[PDB]
């Protein structure tokens, strides 16, 4: 393999006497081969690499967070609009500072053929999201962790 | 040791294995009612005892009375019942 | 609880009130048999 | 609700001197918090890989097996000690002879099937034994422990005995009829297979007049097809198998101090190894140099002898240039094209064929 | 870290099972199906009525009319749905009286139901 | 005393004291061999189907005939066109009535074809040796083989020799060898393949170890605990896995893209598929006897019927009241059983909605299931207070073996190739080997850890077995240790550590080589 | 519909193609029969 | 009012679900995902779901609001402080009191000992 | 390269 002649897994990197003849005096030393394609071979974060590189899709941006619509605007705008009235009431009973809402994306992603993306837990946490955003718009501004899961399930 | 059954039993290999023997069950047919030989009433078509009636008609043990059987002491030939049956309803 | 259909409940319990009406509380037996055949 | 990823605490209260109570721990959090918090990292997707976990009974130490610092063997009285030996363990003291590994059935079985093969009286009863014990081999389904002694008794008689012709056949057809038996698995000796077999066919003397020279040149052409055939079946579990052996023919046919036999089978070997394309890419753009250099001296010789070499030698070659493939007095101009390529002694029976296919394949790679 | 009692015995229980791996959540989940179930229980016997064994008993009685159908009883014990054996021997005995099938070598792994029972123009 | 309670229960109850396959088998002989023989040998092929057609309409099976002519037409198509076209009584008929083909052969191309034909003799060998002695005369000679560049041909054309008699007499080696470019005794021959044949046959197993055993591992990873299923298909090609999700994924085995009939589907490039149509966890999934048909069982209740080839359900079968947990196909694959939480076990076939025959009797849940290589029987197991094994007749409906003896829960059940003996093994490491014709326990094997061991396997001739277990090892067992020469039981051959993947199937090949499937979970 | 079957077509739409003693038992079993009919009318 | 129009007016009456959440959740229940399945029908389920829990906020709204003698109600354990300033808190109590409308039971024990 | 060969 020093010589560029074939592919192996066998260095330690992948997973994380001494007879002058050829190999074909000894039979009972030789493995088979398994195809490159196939190999177990690990990068640097400890993760296998998927050797399919021709049939890998991206998934594409803004996935992960809310479509744009007539209603999932007006939304936002209703949402901005109760923070900046309670800006003013926070003032007003003086004679207190609110941050807007951001939905955060994932980072790339590449799917092995055409799928859905089958991960509970980014899912559920989106989910949970969206039934905040929608709690906050009906009146809340506090809330107890228990209730906000049991709402999600 | 015994003897097991065949695969297919049939009235011919009992009944003629068996000959000489005395049969299990007599049974008299009336126009309305049967009884058995030596019983002193009757037993009406439309009565419960008319499930019997339909085991005599698919030859088949009927076990929902399987008690009364043992304790009367009915015999048993290779797990099957030889029924002679009197007909005086022509 | 085991369950079943009501009919073959009540079948069976008259069923068994005309045997034992029959054989007399099983004073008598009706089953027997004298002779071959 | 119990599908939280959130850790689960507990807060104790106290009724009093060993009374306490336990109730889970909560607090109330701001919607801002929640909303804009950044979402879990996302698992890769699912895929699959493949590794040998044994091999003929012994664990290979690869990356992908586990190691031998972190039960296995029985160690109570009825059992073998040679079975610790199946296991391929380093701390092993024990060494088993054949006694302690094979049955004495399958030992009587081996010695009577070399005793009935290796026979040479000409009687009509013994072909037919060596027939039987031919298919025998090709057909038993219970020797599987007799493979590597097969392959090793192959090379001996090989090796001990190249002045024999009918041995040297019967262990060709032996090596055929191994190859050939569904119950075995034979990648691991693929190559040593292939050793023997070339041996028999680009061997300097081969034997020690006619019937001679026919006994030779059916062996080579035996040894060529069976050498074809183990290099399509056993070509991608040995990787390197297919150009090494592509390249040693090559390397003997390119070589004018080589006998004419030699040459035949090197021209056998290198389209039985490389195939179509390794004749067009490597065999045809040197030969109107070989026909020059080699082909006419032989050629220019009146012994019967040489006559049969030459013959012998020119239909390997026709052959092997018409294995790439299997309009009028136009269609012949074409073929002028191939005697100015090939040369005048191969360009002309090629050429004799008449055959549009073949001659555009041969020109294609004029330019090489 | 603290730990209610009973979860700790909860969890040991599993263990002697056989479970070699749980979750965090399901010594609580079972505490709370056994608070909710003790409830409805003794709801259920106040209005039967101080409460005596018999309301009690009559409570779970009724109860197990429509849930609980389950566990691993063996001889005529109510598992699996609670059906009794000798419908559903009967039942058997309806089912196994017709002959199988004849079924061609030209059509054999390749002959499918009724028009009525597949999925046709279903997209 | 149970013997005297059956004694008395059974002294109380009155018991007292055609052509095409032939053609097929041998052409796809011819095209296995060496190629230096293909020459001769395919001088057979056109013979053997001339006179069968013949033959076919001296029955009167004239569709047959027809059948057999067209099917065959493509491979002559380009040589006999006339002669397809005659044939399509002739003198040229009588001719061939009269006239009994030759065929030259070598002598030991004629006894490997001899020998072959022997070894086939009940699958096609008997019609082709019977059509050899009718019409044909196979003219042997000690020559080597010819071919158009072989030695034999170059030297008679060099030395001009002339055309021997045998091989005088559509394509000839006159043709070959013409300046242009005996007997037999079949049947006696027969006789002394079988007699010769017989001399080497192996009678007896005395000392020695057992047989090693290759094998290769496929380990899935990023799965997260959600796989609850997996099969292998009957070729090796397929990889079947059922999740916690509901949904299937399949996966060829060397990744090449999977193929789709489908017009839109032409020529795309996937190598791994996803079956959706499930509602609850996926617990079981069965190749049909390349596979056509996909088998699965969820815990919605629901049977489901999935094609291969366009990659869809095809139909539901919903008999059951609760969750199903096993499936199984067939040996040939046209029934299938089913078993689940309702303690009945069901038998269908694929033509019909509803179950053709329902299996009652045991007293709870069934963990397992498993067929007998002849089609007619069906192995159910069910598990806590009723830990026994019932053989069921597929005929009647009625049970017919009994077997007890675990103790703990049962997570497989495997039938012998040979139809006599069965495997079956628990939570609590052992294997239980019982023999089926007496209802008696053969032995126990054990060595296996604590957890279940969800996969066996016999091997061809069912003289070994390999098991997979949770302990994250697979294991070889001797089924009968060799006679004597004069924690772990002395019968096990090999065992093999996996790094961190309990092991969920492990299979069998041809040869002394298996395949097993796991899950990595790096924690 | 006891005989009604489609076939299995990967050329169709859905992959489915449509079709478009004395008196022993033996000898006297029927009389013995037609009398248990009557009499069960 | 005809299905049609709505779901050609579908552009305007998108949820704030992201379609992977739809996607997962379809898998799961036995549908494929848009891909293959119409996108508008997606959407629409979407919208469905995002309406039934804007029912189940607006209760448990009103049931905080007419809560503003005098102990809590048995089998809602949970919180903590009690947050901070006049400001509305969804506590376990007005969600159970709300969905019990909708045939859930959500209660629990206070205490474990 | 097999059509790298074929070039011209």
């Amino acid at each position: 393999e020093a010589l560029g002649l074939i592919k192996t897994a066998y260095s330690d990197s992948s997973v994380t006497a001494d007879r002058a003849v050829p190999s074909y005096y000894e039979p009972q030393t030789i493995i088979p081969d398994i195809d490159p394609k196939l190999q177990w071979v690990e990068d640097g974060e400890g993760q296998v690499i998927n050797q399919f590189e021709d049939m890998l899709q991206l998934v594409p941006p803004g996935h992960f967070t809310a479509p744009s619509s007539r209603l999932t605007r007006r939304i936002d705008a209703n949402i901005r609009q109760m923070q900046e009235t309670r800006k003013l009431c926070s003032k007003i009973g003086v004679i207190i500072q609110t941050h807007p809402f951001v939905e955060a994306d994932i980072e790339p992603h590449y799917i092995s053929g055409e799928g859905p993306v089958m991960a509970g837990e980014v899912c559920r946490s989106a989910l949970q999201r969206s039934v905040a955003k929608i709690f906050y718009h009906a009146g809340f501004e506090e809330l107890q962790p228990s209730a906000l899961d049991c709402i999600t399930d | 040791t015994f003897d097991a059954p065949p695969y297919v039993i049939t009235p011919e290999y009992i009944l003629k294995k068996f000959a000489g023997h005395p049969p299990s069950l007599i049974v008299h047919l009336y126009q309305n009612h049967f009884r058995f030989d030596q019983q002193e009433g009757m037993f009406q078509y439309k009565s419960p005892m008319r499930i019997f009636i339909e085991h005599l008609r698919n030859r088949t043990v009927p076990h929902e009375i399987m008690e009364y059987l043992i304790q009367g002491g009915v015999p048993f030939y290779e797990g099957c019942l030889i029924v002679q049956v009197f007909d005086h309803r022509t | 609880p085991v369950f079943a259909p009501l009919k073959r409940q009540y079948q069976l319990a008259r069923l068994h009130e005309q045997l034992q009406a029959a054989t007399n509380g099983g004073r008598t037996n009706i089953f027997k048999v004298v002779g071959f055949g | 609700g119990y599908e939280s990823t959130r850790p689960l605490r507990y807060g104790e209260a106290s009724l009093g001197p060993g009374q306490p109570l336990f109730y889970i721990d909560d607090e109330e959090v701001d919607f801002e918090k929640v909303i804009n918090a950044p979402l879990p990292k996302v698992p890769r997707d699912m895929t699959f890989t493949a590794h040998w976990l044994a091999v003929e009974g012994v664990q290979p130490s690869i990356p992908q097996n586990p190691t031998t610092a972190e039960d296995l063997l029985p160690k109570g009285p009825g059992a073998n000690p040679a079975l610790a030996a199946l296991a391929g363990n380093d701390n092993v003291s024990f060494r088993p002879s054949v006694k302690h590994v094979i049955s004495k059935e399958l030992i009587l079985y081996f010695d009577k099937i070399q005793a009935a093969i290796l026979d040479d009286d000409p009687d009509e009863e013994k072909m037919r034994l060596r027939q039987a014990a031919l298919e025998s081999v090709r057909s038993d389904p219970g020797l599987h422990q007799l493979l590597p002694y097969f392959v090793n008794f192959i090379t001996n008689q090989v090796t001990h005995h190249l002045d024999d012709l009918f041995i040297l056949r019967q262990m060709m057809e032996l090596a055929e009829a191994v190859v050939q038996n569904p119950t075995l698995f034979i990648d691991p000796y693929a190559s040593a297979l292939a050793a023997p077999v070339l041996t028999c066919l680009m061997s300097r003397k081969l034997g020690k007049i006619d019937s001679t020279l026919r006994e030779q040149y059916s062996l080579r052409e035996l040894a060529a097809s069976l050498l074809s055939m183990i290099a399509r079946k056993y070509g991608a579990s040995n990787a390197l198998l297919r150009p090494k052996l592509t390249r040693t023919c090559l390397k003997h046919f390119l070589d004018p101090t080589r006998p004419p036999a030699v040459l035949f089978g090197a021209i056998s070997g290198v389209a039985a190894s490389g195939g179509p394309e390794a004749v067009r890419v490597l065999v045809l753009p040197n030969l109107k140099t070989f026909d020059s250099a080699v082909l006419q001296p032989l050629r220019e010789k009146a012994g019967p002898v040489a006559e049969l070499e030459y013959e012998m030698l020119v239909g390997g070659i026709v052959k092997a240039v018409q294995s790439i493939v299997g309009n009028g007095a136009d269609l012949t101009r074409e073929g002028e094209q191939v005697i100015e390529f090939l040369g005048p002694i191969v360009g002309q029976r090629i050429a004799q064929l008449r055959n549009h296919t073949l001659n555009r394949s041969i020109l294609e790679v004029r330019h090489l | 870290s603290p730990r209610p009692r009973d979860a700790r015995t909860l969890e040991l229980l599993l263990t002697a099972q056989g479970v070699t791996s749980f979750e965090p959540r399901v010594s609580q989940l079972l505490l709370d199906f056994a608070y909710r179930h003790t409830a409805a229980v003794l709801s259920d016997a106040l209005h039967l009525s101080s409460i005596t064994a018999n309301a009690v008993a009559l409570a779970i009685s009724s109860r197990l009319g429509y849930q609980f159908r389950g566990g691993g009883g063996g001889y005529y014990g109510g598992g699996g749905g609670g059906a009794s054996k000798d419908w559903m021997l009967e039942l058997a005995r309806e089912r196994n009286k017709v002959a199988l099938p004849r079924v061609l070598p030209s059509e054999w792994g390749v002959r499918l139901p009724g028009e009525r029972f597949v999925l046709s123009g279903v997209s | 005393n149970l013997n005297q309670i059956v004694t008395d229960y059974l002294k109380k109850k009155g018991f007292t004291r055609k052509y095409l396959k032939a053609f097929l088998l041998l052409k796809n002989w011819i095209d296995n061999n060496l190629d230096i023989y293909k020459f001769e040998l395919r001088k057979l092929l056109w013979p053997v189907f001339v006179y069968s057609y013949l033959e076919l309409v001296s029955q009167g099976y004239v569709d047959d005939a027809k059948h057999l002519l067209e099917t065959l037409r493509s491979h002559f198509e380009a040589v006999h066109q006339d002669q397809l076209a005659l044939l399509d009584e002739n003198h040229t008929t009588r001719l061939y009535r009269e006239n009994k083909y030759r065929i030259p052969l070598n002598q030991s191309l004629s006894g490997n074809l001899f020998h072959f034909l022997e070894r086939e003799a009940d699958n096609g060998g008997a019609t082709i040796i019977y059509i050899l002695q009718t019409h044909c005369s196979v003219e042997t000679s000690a020559r080597g083989p010819i071919e158009p560049y072989s030695f034999e041909a170059i030297y008679r054309r060099a030395r001009n020799l002339d055309l021997d008699e045998a091989d005088a007499h559509g394509v000839t080696n006159r043709d070959v060898l013409d300046t242009s470019a005996r007997a037999r005794d079949v049947v006696m021959e027969m006789q002394k393949v079988r007699e010769n044949r017989d001399r080497f046959v192996i009678e007896g197993r005395t000392g020695g170890i057992g047989i090693p055993v290759s094998a290769c591992m496929f380990t899935f990873h990023n799965t997260l605990g959600t796989v609850s299923c997996m099969d292998f298909s009957n070729d090796h090609k397929l990889v079947a896995v059922g999740t916690m999700d509901s949904y299937i994924r399949v996966w060829s085995l060397d990744g090449k893209p999977l193929k789709s009939a489908l017009e839109n589907e032409k020529n795309l490039k996937v190598n791994n598929r996803k079956l959706i149509g499930h509602s609850g966890p996926v617990y079981g999934v069965s190749f049909s006897d390349s596979s056509k048909l996909l088998l699965s069982c969820s815990a919605d209740g629901q049977i489901r019927l999935w094609s291969l080839e366009i990659w869809a359900c095809l139909c539901i079968y919903k008999a059951h009241d609760g969750p199903v947990f096993r499936v199984l196909w067939g040996p040939h694959g046209h029934y299938f059983a089913s078993a689940g939480w309702d303690k009945t076990v069901r038998v269908f076939t694929q033509d019909h909605a509803s179950a053709v025959r329902i299996m009652v009797g045991h007293d709870t849940s069934i963990s397992a299931l498993a067929w007998h290589p002849n089609g007619t029987y069906v192995f159910s197991a069910s598990d806590e207070m009723d830990k026994s094994i019932r053989m069921w007749s597929v005929i009647t409906g009625n049970c017919v073996r009994i077997f007890t003896g675990h103790t703990h829960y049962i997570t497989a059940l495997e039938c012998a190739h040979n139809g006599k003996i069965l495997a079956s093994a628990d939570t609590g490491g052992n294997i239980f080997i019982w023999d089926i014709e007496k209802g008696t326990l053969i032995k126990k094997c054990r060595g296996h850890g604590k957890g279940g061991i969800p996969s066996l396997s016999f091997s061809a001739e069912s003289n070994v077995l390999v098991s997979g277990g949770l302990d994250c090892t697979v294991r070889v067992w001797d089924i009968e240790l060799p006679a004597d020469p004069n924690q772990i039981t002395p019968d096990q051959i090999s065992a093999f550590a996996t790094k961190k993947t309990p092991v969920l199937k492990v299979r069998f090949t041809r040869m002394n080589l298996i395949v097993a499937g796991g899950c990595y979970d790096p924690e | 519909n006891w005989e009604d079957y489609t076939y299995v077509d990967p050329s169709r739409p859905d992959g489915i193609a449509i079709p478009s003693w004395e008196g022993a038992e033996p000898e006297t079993s029927d009389l013995l029969n037609a009398v248990l009919d009557s009499c069960l009318a | 009012a005809s299905l049609r129009e709505f779901l050609n007016k579908m552009d305007d009456y998108a949820p704030i679900i992201p379609d992977a959440v739809t996607n997962y959740y379809m898998t799961r229940a036995g549908l494929p995902p848009p891909p293959q399945t119409d996108i508008r029908l997606a959407r629409l389920l979407a919208l469905a779901t995002q309406k039934f829990i804007a029912d189940i906020a607006a209760d448990a709204y009103q049931y905080s609001r007419i809560r503003a003698l005098g102990i809590q109600r048995p089998g809602y354990g949970g919180g903590g402080q009690g947050g901070s300033q006049n400001r509305t808190v969804l506590t376990m109590e007005d969600l159970g009191m709300a969905v019990s409308e909708f045939g859930v039971n959500v209660k629990r024990s206070e205490f474990y000992r | 390269a097999i059509e790298s060969f074929k070039r011209p």
